[PDB]
């Protein structure tokens, strides 16, 4: 009955030096009945990358929505979406759906291809944009992520150490959460590679 | 409530109420129990001084505690339906609670324990 | 309608070594968006090289500290100046707390000290005295910002041997009271940031066979 | 949703 | 209700209107809302009548238990009978009472009592549905030492218009004077007071 | 939130704190909640983070339109008006409250507006949960005639009384000033009394440290 | 418990009681018992309020014991059904109330007759020729107003039981995993094993 | 919570998981789930973890005081029926127990009594209790006959916890083992399910729906 | 299972360097009715020791009548009863706390917020707070109501942590406090202008000081105040 | 709030305290209820201050498109406009509002619109939760054809007690006099009105 | 409704759908199939709110069955059940949405692969090698856990359907009348008659 | 009930 | 909200 | 309280 923990999931984000990091568990259950292990929570339209969390079918449908939105930005820019702009425009489409949201935690993560600056940013299910230096947090294990990152970070890490320290944050808040884990994706970002990892976690 | 301490010690170190009880079992009609290799036996006085009885419906002298135990006993009549009436329900609790019918060295203790609360408790002999 | 239960903030936190133990809480105490007192503490020497916190509903944890403390001074009376071990405590805490099963202390409780063996001890319960002993437990507010800290940094979960394949642990190892009170001033500052009934202030109790001493940081105040 |  | 007591130079005057209510239908439209407790200490009666009537009929038992044992008990005595009353019994109780008797010693006197059970001794006191209207006028209009013709028309004028105001008060003006000179009871009809 | 303004001598002053919660949790550490409708109208807001946000930038769109139509500087009644209405017709549900300021050819104006939809007129105002720790230090420190540093001590010490007194309030202060004849200056962290004390331990872990499965490179080209 | 139904024929009570204890989504129990020995000539079967139904068979049957202990002597069904009675009568304005349905099977030996008894747990009670408790007696009652007979054997009775599973297995929701059957009659109570 | 025990040739497997959860919100997973009552008696917990400990700790009292009484020890059955008597009394309280009371005595032979807060009394060979209890019936009911070697009966118990521990989100953290015999009851150890699941997904080729 | 009927508002209060002050209007409010003007809220208990007192007015007289009783009950078989064993204000607290717990643990709550000012006898100050659910608290500066919104953030300007104390004279420290009495006037809708203040200090003892009134008030700004927005006449 | 108007000899008065309500908090201390609708047609508001901002600002509205095409609107209009908003509206609307103003044909007029949207022509008229506690003082005070100072001192004797008694309002005392003369705004400040 | 799994094996996806219908106290049927086939290689199981269930499935069937036509053409598995996600993740926000479960089971022909896909009435899709709605999971999962396989025939497919149905029907506390079973692979849809 |  |  |  609280659309936002029916399903469970997380995702979490964290800036480097030149580079960003962004990671989600992969559990998809019904209550307590573990459903799927292969729900991923994080997507991208070129270089800009986001993560959804909560209902299910909003992160599915918010995804399709953003192919939608981006593809077409594409065809008559004749650009890539920037993750400032993309920013702005998943919150745009959040607040039109005001007073009947889709019931989301997006996170927004990569880098800016004209200015080489990394980007994060957080956002509640009606469209309020939080940017910031350091880590995005979201999901049912939200508590526990804000707890492990605010005392795990530091800034200025190199992606192989931001690997380590986001990984961390994700693992050991994911297993103070019943509804959050089941495997675990995380995505290091620079200039122009992308490394995507899957992580070893408990299974329970 | 009436709470005279009627079991009460003496110089010597008597009870004497407890004492002048064994006098009124002195008193009553003959019981024995013999037990053998596979069976135990209870037999039974009954005072001769009466005749016109009606035996069909007289109180028999051996009770069924269970049914599997039975009391005998010397003394007064009326004293003992007390300590049967007890002894037959405790047999029934503890089948209710262990689920396991009593034995016999348990329900003798349940009745002795009776017995010895009623010598130091006040208002009652 | 009269609601009998009120809550406090603020959030406690207990780490044992080896021969040593700790039970740190911060001094802020709140109702709603107000604060009480940025110097309220709460967290106890209850004689017998016992510490105690009971952290929720600051009536209630009063009430069962009282309780617990008077409880120690009739075990003296009545068992001959006898020392109340550690798990002795728990155990008797269990039945403070379960007493009240049906009007429950509001509190999460922790205690800390030494084992027969001259060993730290942390023991925790829930409001109704279900327990449990462990390395390491934060209770109250911040609780769920901390604990997965110290699953983490004090039992070395999800960290393996580097270069092993992740398939050697990090080996367990008991921590120095330095740098115990080194994760609990990083466990307070970080729940002080992200949670706005930590605050104000930090106190530390440690427990050696020495004896009960006191340590107390400065916390952020907005 | 957050609030100021 | 509207009730009223006001303390003078030679004592103290109570005031009450006479209409009792159930729901918006006049159960009764010549209450007597002044009550004596003793000689001379009587209350005021507002909020439920039953409640009232029981809590009245209760202090007068107690204070001539009292009179019996000790003698004239004092006014404020009398009140602290009644708030006992009223406050250990808040829960059940819808009670708005005023106290007013008159010593030798104490001259006239006056204690409230409203709902909560709680004891004010003032000059003068005002209470019940009606007296909501009022207190701008008795504020303006009250006087310590005002004589017993001045006491008598600050009542009436003032009850007058809480009758005027409130639909659930009305009928006739009653009340009760308390000097050293003894008991006296006014009433004042409708075609007196209306048109003040 | 906290937010205040106060006029001056020839222009009017805002402030806000930077403290965003999710129930007892710091969401952001330091947001922006004095928001630009036009370049000299200023507009501070608390209550719900993303209706603040919108009905400012939608006004903000709106004047801008307008001023273009009329070829004139827009006014703050004009503001006032288009956001009073608009929260008005949303009978509550769009939970913006402001605190609008700025100048224009007719003067200097102070404003708020609550979300049902009612405006307010005046010299010193505060709104936010931490708008009666403002309030108390603008009761008592406001007077008439205040210069331009007067005016920003005034309002920035009001703010601080909600980040040390309030637990909706913390971090730091915004100031945004709008002199007649001037341009508006917007004083992003005028204060920062709340900085992070430096850790007592670096958590950076060994590499190799975590235990992986899998890689791959990802596309993100054509 | 669930499904339980006595029939009562010319020189037997034929009680039969279903076997599954379901908790949940869980049938944690598939050979349950519902039933208790009162005396030697009298069975009483139970369904209800979880915990409520064994605690009230198990307290009047230790009763009935005693009460034969005491005067060496066994109490007619129709005795036992009024000590019953009046138990659940009393019981339903208590604080808290047993929840139990029972039936009590019996021959009563100085008639020579069989008796069934159908009581409620608000002390409800009717001696039937054949009688049910809960959602069952909506297909069984019908089912015996039909082929029902006063004069059937012990073996007819028996058949026109599996007629009532039978029709209880095709139409019920849920699966009670079949039923125990026990015969009470002028030697005392036994069970069938094959059902 | 899920918590099994089953009767079979060699005795009585038990077996439960170690986590506590208060909403979602994991508060332990080193929970002690089996109480060792005496040599030959356990008692598994499920539901309040306040009410199961302290009950039955309670229970283990009771049981002493009858063998010091009646100089023998306490039946199954018996200990059983003090716990549902106790909390048969309780009864709309609000008490939350499902327990399994699981022993051996020579009368009885190994016996298992299901025992919970509704006042329900059960005697079985096969019983699963708490959240995950269908999660275990699944694997346990499938691949159990009476004749199970020890070994095998005890790797059964143990996989059908870490299947439990898997699905229900509500269970987890490791496995507790326990083997019952005429010679009374015997320790076969705590089995952390972070390594246990990825040593019987590689021994045993299950578990393929997860990421290997 | 209690609704408190008429009420006092905030009690404010702070520590100075020799002692303690607090203070409370003269009101006792009937809902949005203020229906009582001459209600003292402060009560001093011996020479050492003022309580001060909001919400349910019935039960502050009930309270008041416990506290004369304890100063009765202390006097009984005591020949150092206005010497070493005089009541202590820690004493007069920890009763009145263990009452206020007792109630709320019977569903039967005193409904008022408490504090209890004074100066022990080894001459330290004592101000600690308690309310109908029994939860008690000690800070430099105290207050229960709008006073705790209003009052404390610009008492705790003053005096911000225990080392402020020794620094705060009795003049500055009852500027504070009759300051913060006037800006409650300004803001609170059940507060009155009369007031009452008490200072217990360890050499000059206790100071009642009544029918004080809120003064030096800023209303001319008023007067340019016309219209909601473009009103302009 | 507590609000008045009241017609005398060369025209009308509006009155009104200061004071705006959040709960128990004082969101406004230095409010203007006093609101004008045209030159000489203003109005006391009460009740919800978002509704009657925007009620008042479309009866501005209304009236100022009525002088474009017809000329002046005669008191009498303006409530109606008012009425007609308040009451089709009544269902999401709480405004308690007095209508007053000056025609040189029909001297001074108050028209006074409670919550329900029903519209009453009077001499004076008092609304607001203060108001409650003035009926009896005003009723008794209040005569027809005053003189201006005459005016002004039962306004301000009035407001007086109702801020006195009333939590919800206070503040200052705002007046607004309609005459041929023009428009007059008054103040009167604390010290003065409170010891009247 | 009630019952609807899903296993994918090597070369098929093979359903099983129970066939009991009941309302109230009585099983109106126990011979439903619970399935609707969507185009030759593509086939859909489905559960939930009665009435909702058939008309939900029976207008898929009928918008696939146009496009096929429209197009000359099959939609491939994965088109299909994106079609029938949107559709039940726009009903969500109706006003009275569609509260159907299902499962869709299908052999794409482009690839050679067999594909199940588990959707539920919020429009939440999952490809999974195994599925089930409602109460079922609860056994299933489990138990599917263990025994699977990712390279069994069809046959090892329906004999661990077999345990499954067993499972279900020892532990369940409904009688839900057994399955039907279907296998959908490269030559169609066929129904195994006997199970 | 009768109230006055 | 707002009242006067 | 938790549970298990
Ligand atoms: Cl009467
Ligand atoms: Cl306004
Ligand atoms: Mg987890
Ligand atoms: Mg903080
Ligand atoms: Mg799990
Ligand atoms: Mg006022």
């Amino acid at each position: 009955s609280d659309p936002s923990s029916i399903n469970g999931g997380i995702v979490v984000a964290m800036t480097g030096k030149d580079c960003v990091a962004i990671a989600c568990d992969l559990r998809l259950g019904s209550q307590s009945l573990g459903v799927s292990n292969k729900f991923e929570k994080i997507f991208h339209y070129g270089h800009v990358f986001l993560g959804i969390t909560g209902l299910a079918t909003d992160v599915t449908t918010l995804n399709e929505m953003f192919r939608y939105k981006t593809n077409l930005y594409k065809l008559k820019e004749e650009r890539a979406i920037e993750p400032e702009t993309f920013t702005q425009l998943v919150s745009s489409s959040l607040y039109e759906r005001r007073f009947g949201p889709y019931f989301v935690g997006p996170v927004v993560a990569g880098i800016n291809s004209k200015s080489g600056k990394p980007f994060i940013a957080g956002f509640d299910l009606i469209g309020c944009i939080d940017e910031a230096k350091d880590f995005i947090v979201s999901g049912t294990a939200s508590d526990q992520l804000f707890g492990m990152c605010e005392s795990l970070y530091e800034p200025n890490l190199e992606p192989e150490d931001l690997f380590e320290t986001i990984s961390q944050a994700l693992l050991n808040a994911a297993d103070r959460d019943a509804l959050s884990g089941w495997g675990a994706v995380v995505y290091i970002i620079k200039k122009d590679e992308v490394v995507k990892r899957y992580l070893k976690m408990r299974q329970d | 409530g009436y709470d005279r301490a009627l079991s009460i010690f003496s110089p010597d170190g008597h009870i004497f109420q407890v004492e002048y009880a064994l006098e009124a079992v002195k008193r009553g009609t003959c019981a024995v129990g013999v037990k053998g290799k596979n069976c135990v036996v209870l037999g039974c006085e009954r005072r001769s001084t009466l005749k016109l009885q009606d035996t069909r419906i007289t109180p028999s002298k051996v009770s069924k505690i269970d049914s599997h135990v039975v009391l005998s006993f010397s003394g007064l009549n009326a004293d003992s339906r007390i300590l049967i009436e007890k002894a037959r329900v405790e047999a029934q609790s503890h089948r209710l609670t262990l689920e396991d019918p009593v034995t016999v060295e348990y329900l003798t203790r349940y009745v002795a324990g009776v017995q010895q609360r009623y010598t130091q408790s006040g208002g009652v002999r | 309608q009269f609601n009998p239960y009120g809550d406090n903030g603020g959030t406690i936190l207990g780490i044992a070594g080896e021969d040593f133990a700790v039970l740190a809480g911060d001094t802020r105490n709140i109702t709603d968006y107000s604060i009480n007192s940025r110097y309220e503490p709460k967290v106890f020497d209850c004689g017998d090289n016992i510490v105690m916190s009971a952290n929720g509903f600051a009536a209630d944890g009063d009430a069962l500290v009282k309780r617990f403390k008077n409880s120690v001074k009739w075990y003296h009376f009545d068992h001959n100046d006898k020392k109340l071990s550690i798990n002795s405590a728990a155990r008797n805490i269990q039945h403070l707390l379960y007493g009240k099963r049906f009007f429950p202390y509001y509190v999460h409780t922790i205690i800390a000290g030494l084992d027969e063996d001259g060993k730290g001890a942390v023991y925790s319960f829930d409001p109704v005295g279900s327990y449990e002993r462990e390395q390491c437990r934060a209770g109250g507010a911040a609780a769920s910002l901390i604990m997965p800290f110290l699953d983490n940094q004090v039992n070395f979960k999800n960290q393996y041997e580097p270069g092993t394949n992740g398939k050697v642990k990090k080996p367990l190892k008991y921590l120095s009271v330095e740098e115990v009170i080194k994760l609990v001033r990083d466990s307070f500052t970080s729940a002080t940031e992200r949670h706005i009934q930590v605050g104000d202030g930090l106190e530390i109790l440690i427990v050696t066979k020495d004896g009960v001493r006191k340590e107390f940081y400065e916390l952020k105040r907005d | 949703a957050p609030l100021x | 209700t509207s009730i009223m007591a006001v303390t003078f130079k030679d004592g103290v005057i109570l005031g009450a209107d006479s209409r009792t209510t159930t729901g918006a239908y006049i159960a009764n439209r010549v209450t007597d809302k002044l009550t004596r407790v003793h000689d001379k200490i009587w209350c005021c009666r507002s909020g439920s009548a039953a409640d009232t009537q029981a809590i009245a009929d209760i202090v007068q038992y107690h204070l001539e238990l009292y009179t019996s044992q000790y003698g004239t008990p004092s006014t404020e005595t009398a009140a602290s009978v009644f708030k006992e009353l009223c406050y250990e019994n808040k829960d059940n109780l819808t009670a708005g009472i005023i106290v007013a008797g008159y010593d030798d010693k104490n001259k006239g006197e006056v204690y409230t009592i409203p709902l909560g059970g709680s004891v004010h001794k003032l000059p003068y006191a005002i209470a019940g549905s009606g007296s909501t209207f009022i207190y701008g006028y008795c504020d303006k209009n009250f006087r310590e030492n005002m004589s017993k013709e001045e006491t008598v028309d600050f009542i009436k004028h003032s009850l007058s218009q809480a009758i005027k105001w409130d639909g659930s008060s009305g009928g006739v003006i009653r009340m009760v004077v308390l000097t050293a000179a003894g008991v006296e009871r006014l009433i004042f009809y409708p075609d007196e007071y209306e048109q003040l | 939130t906290t937010i205040v303004g106060v006029k001056f001598n020839n222009g009017v002053v805002i402030a806000a704190d930077t403290r965003s919660t999710q129930g007892p949790i710091v969401a952001d550490k330091n947001c922006a909640k004095l928001h630009r409708i036009s370049p000299k109208i200023w507009c501070a807001g608390a209550g719900t983070a993303a209706d603040t946000e919108a009905v400012t930038q939608l006004i903000g769109s709106n004047i801008e339109l307008h001023s273009l139509y009329t070829s004139r500087e827009p006014r703050v009644v004009s503001a006032l008006q288009m956001l009073k209405q608009h929260l008005f017709k949303y009978q509550g549900h769009i939970g913006a409250y402001l605190i609008v300021a700025g100048v224009d050819p007719t003067g200097s104006h102070l404003f708020s507006i609550h979300a049902h939809g009612s405006t307010d007129v005046g010299y010193y105002l505060s709104l936010g949960s931490g708008s009666l720790a403002a309030m108390a230090v603008l009761e008592s420190h406001w007077k008439q005639d205040l210069t331009k540093e007067e005016a920003i001590k005034l309002a920035s010490d009001a703010i601080q009384a909600g980040i040390w007194n309030d637990l909706g309030s913390g971090s730091n202060v915004d100031v945004c000033v709008m002199e007649i004849g001037k341009d508006a200056e917007y004083l992003r962290n005028y204060l920062t009394p709340n900085v992070r004390e430096e850790k007592q331990k670096s958590y950076k872990f060994p590499r190799g440290t975590t235990a992986v499965l899998k890689e791959s490179i990802v596309n993100i080209c054509d | 418990m669930d499904i339980i139904l006595g029939i009562r024929v010319q020189d037997s009570v034929i009680l039969a009681s279903s076997k599954a204890v379901t908790r949940g989504i869980s049938v944690l129990k598939d050979s349950d018992d519902k039933t208790r020995q009162l005396s030697p000539h009298t069975l009483m079967s139970f369904a209800g309020e979880a915990g409520d139904t064994v605690q009230f068979a198990e307290y009047i049957q230790a009763n009935i014991q005693l009460y034969s202990i005491r005067e060496d002597y066994e109490l007619s069904p129709q005795a036992v059904s009024s000590f019953v009675r009046q138990e659940l009568a009393k019981s339903i304005r208590s604080r808290r109330p047993y929840q139990v349905n029972v039936l009590i099977g019996g021959y009563d030996k100085k008639k020579n007759k069989p008796e069934l008894y159908q009581i409620d747990y608000l002390g409800t009670k009717v001696e039937l020729p054949y009688g049910a408790h809960g959602y069952s007696g909506f297909y069984t009652f019908s089912l015996l107003d039909h082929h029902y007979r006063p004069d059937m054997t012990t073996e007819e009775g028996l058949d026109l039981l599996k007629l009532c599973v039978q029709e209880l297995e095709k139409r019920m929701p849920m699966d009670f995993k079949g039923v125990i059957v026990k015969i009470v009659d002028k030697d005392g109570i036994r069970q069938v094993d094959d059902f | 919570t899920t918590t099994l025990a089953f009767r079979f040739q060699g005795g009585i497997i038990v077996a439960v998981d170690s986590r506590a959860t208060a909403g979602n919100w994991v508060a332990s997973q080193t929970v002690k789930k089996v109480i060792e009552i005496n040599p030959f008696l356990l008692g598994t917990m499920a539901g309040g973890a306040a009410d199961c400990q302290f009950w039955e700790t309670w229970l283990g009292s009771q049981c002493r005081l009858h063998e010091l009484r009646e100089k023998e020890r306490i039946s199954v059955a018996a200990a059983s029926k003090i716990l549902s008597n106790l909390v048969y009394q309780y009864k709309g309280a609000g008490l939350s127990m499902g327990t399994m009371i699981c022993g051996y005595t020579r009368k009885e032979g190994p016996t298992i009594y299901y025992v919970d807060s509704d006042g329900t009394r059960l005697k079985g060979d096969i019983f699963c209790v708490g959240s995950g209890q269908t999660f275990a019936y699944g694997v346990l009911d499938s691949n159990y006959k009476w004749d199970l070697s020890v070994e095998d009966a005890l790797y059964l118990g143990k996989r059908s916890i870490l299947a439990a521990a898997h699905r229900d989100a509500y269970s987890g953290g490791s496995v507790n083992l326990y083997h019952v015999t005429e010679d009374g009851w015997i320790y076969h150890g705590n089995h952390d399910v972070g390594e246990l699941f990825w040593k019987v997904k590689e021994e045993e080729g299950s578990f393929n729906n997860v990421i290997g | 299972t209690q609704q408190p009927i008429v009420t006092g508002t905030s009690v404010i209060s702070m520590k100075y360097d020799n002692g303690v002050i607090i203070a409370a209007d003269n009101l006792g409010s009937y809902g949005s009715l203020l229906r009582f003007n001459g209600v003292e809220r402060l009560i001093p208990v011996g020479d050492n020791t003022v309580v001060g007192i909001s919400g349910d007015i019935s039960d502050m007289q009930h309270i008041e009548r416990l506290l004369k009783d304890l100063v009765t009950e202390n006097a009984y078989d005591n020949p150092l009863a206005d010497a070493e064993e005089a009541l202590e204000p820690s004493y007069i607290f920890e009763y009145l706390a263990t009452v206020m717990y007792q109630r709320r643990s019977k569903m039967n709550p005193l409904w008022n917020a408490i504090i209890v000012a004074g100066v022990q006898s080894n001459g330290d100050q004592f101000l600690r707070y308690v309310n109908l659910l029994g939860v008690t608290y000690s800070s430099p500066t105290l207050a229960t109501g709008f006073g705790a919104h209003m009052a404390n953030p610009l008492l705790r300007k003053v005096v911000d942590r225990e080392s402020d104390i020794p620094k705060t004279t009795v003049q500055v420290a009852e500027e504070a406090i009759v300051n913060a009495m006037r800006v409650l006037y300004y803001r609170d809708a059940r507060s009155s202008r009369n007031f009452s203040l008490a200072i217990i200090d360890k050499n000059t003892g206790l100071t009642f000081k009544k029918n004080l009134q809120v003064e030096n008030m800023k209303w001319d700004f008023a007067k340019d105040i016309k219209g909601y927005g473009t009103q302009k006449i």
